[PDB]
């Protein structure tokens, strides 16, 4: 779900170390958003203040490498978190029954967003539905997609 | 119209599309 890969960690390692003052594995709370912009992400001042409220609760004005990766995980989860997917599915769930009709999910997935391919939206129904009855159970599908 | 949701409907789909194509990598993983 929220784990970084060794490729994500080494990219964040380099971009964080580009603003490390001593090689001690740390930056300032002021440099945080400049470090995020080195990864090409431009955060809002309200987002930076909210992340620093939790990371710098002692008011030191500083952040360590693992405390930066702590927020960078959540900033990546803003497009694919388990709670984000469960809420996004509940918008399509017609009854609140914890499921979506196979032709209904096939409609949304090929009307809205990036579009899935003809065989790719079909591949979704094979594993989103328990047996191919025409009922996707998204409450299991979200757990399956987010599990390592 | 009753039950209208287009603002949220069109953006909710994208979150599931990110999750789905990420999971597709597990269906083609090296073994």
């Amino acid at each position: 779900a929220d784990q970084l890969t060794e490729e994500q960690i080494a990219e964040f390692k380099e971009a964080f170390s580009l603003f490390d003052k001593d090689g001690d594995g740390t930056i300032t709370t002021k440099e945080l958003g400049t470090v995020m912009r080195s990864l090409g992400q431009n955060p809002t001042e309200a987002e930076l203040q909210d992340m620093i409220n939790e990371v710098d609760a002692d008011g030191n004005g500083t952040i360590d490498f693992p405390e930066f990766l702590t927020m960078m995980a959540r900033k990546m989860k803003d497009t694919d978190s388990e709670e984000e997917i469960r809420e996004a599915f509940r918008v399509f769930d017609k009854d609140g029954n914890g499921y979506i009709s196979a032709a209904e999910l096939r409609h949304v997935m090929t009307n809205l967003g990036e579009k899935l391919t003809d065989e790719e939206v079909d591949e979704m129904i094979r594993e989103a539905d328990i047996d191919g009855d025409g009922q996707v159970n998204y409450e299991e599908f979200v757990q399956m997609m987010t599990a390592k | 119209g009753p039950g209208s949701k287009r603002k949220q409907e069109e953006v909710s789909a994208i979150i599931i599309q990110r999750a789905y194509r990420r999971y597709l990598l597990k269906q083609k993983v090296k073994k």
